[PDB]
């Protein structure tokens, strides 16, 4: 794509890259384990749009945060289970987790991490029985990101197109 | 309660270390 980017485009790329990112991370994980696995390869799957430059973004992010994720993933679900959030306070809780994480600051590593645990927390409720949490989580993420000045940060770092300019690029 | 601070204190650990491993 082209250089530069505004919060407007950042939001769209965020949701897209978010779904694709979590999709890849969990995709490769399905081989090793099945923790918080998706709804099987079907219509309920995560039909991402890898045809765009964003497609490569999620993949890369999953790599730089692959070991890190799985590393603190086992424990992530452990404590997450002790939470047991709801669809009413879903955002009330999520917003807290992120705010507490990015509280120290904002960095490429923090962004990827947010999504890593994001999908987990989402599926946690979805599989629990609250069918239809994917959209809720995604919406809260994009809204929280564009509210926590996150979008602006990403745009300054070179939008989501900067992922290819990272470690494994 | 203990989870409210724990769930946040546990993420002391996913934000940083990737940025340095990239």
């Amino acid at each position: 794509a082209l250089p530069s980017a505004s919060e407007e485009q950042v939001a769209q790329d965020t949701e897209e890259v978010f779904r694709s990112y979590v999709f890849y991370r969990h995709q490769q994980e399905q081989e090793a384990e099945g923790v918080a696995a998706p709804a099987d390869p079907e219509m309920v799957t995560l039909p991402l749009q890898p045809s765009s430059t964003m497609g490569q973004v999620g993949r890369q992010l999953a790599i730089i945060g692959d070991d890190i994720n799985r590393r603190y993933d086992s424990e992530f679900q452990t404590m997450l289970q002790h939470l047991q959030p709801t669809a009413e306070n879903a955002y009330e809780y999520f917003t807290k987790i992120a705010t507490s994480l990015f509280e120290s600051g904002i960095n490429w590593g923090r962004v990827v991490a947010l999504l890593g645990f994001g999908y987990r927390l989402a599926l946690h409720v979805y599989q629990h029985g609250l069918t239809g949490f994917l959209g809720q989580v995604t919406r809260f993420v994009v809204d929280f990101m564009l509210h926590h000045c996150i979008a602006r940060w990403i745009a300054q770092r070179g939008g989501w197109v900067a992922a290819l300019n990272l470690g494994n690029g | 309660e203990d989870i409210i601070r724990n769930i946040a204190r546990h993420l002391a650990l996913v934000g940083d270390l990737l940025d340095r491993s990239i």
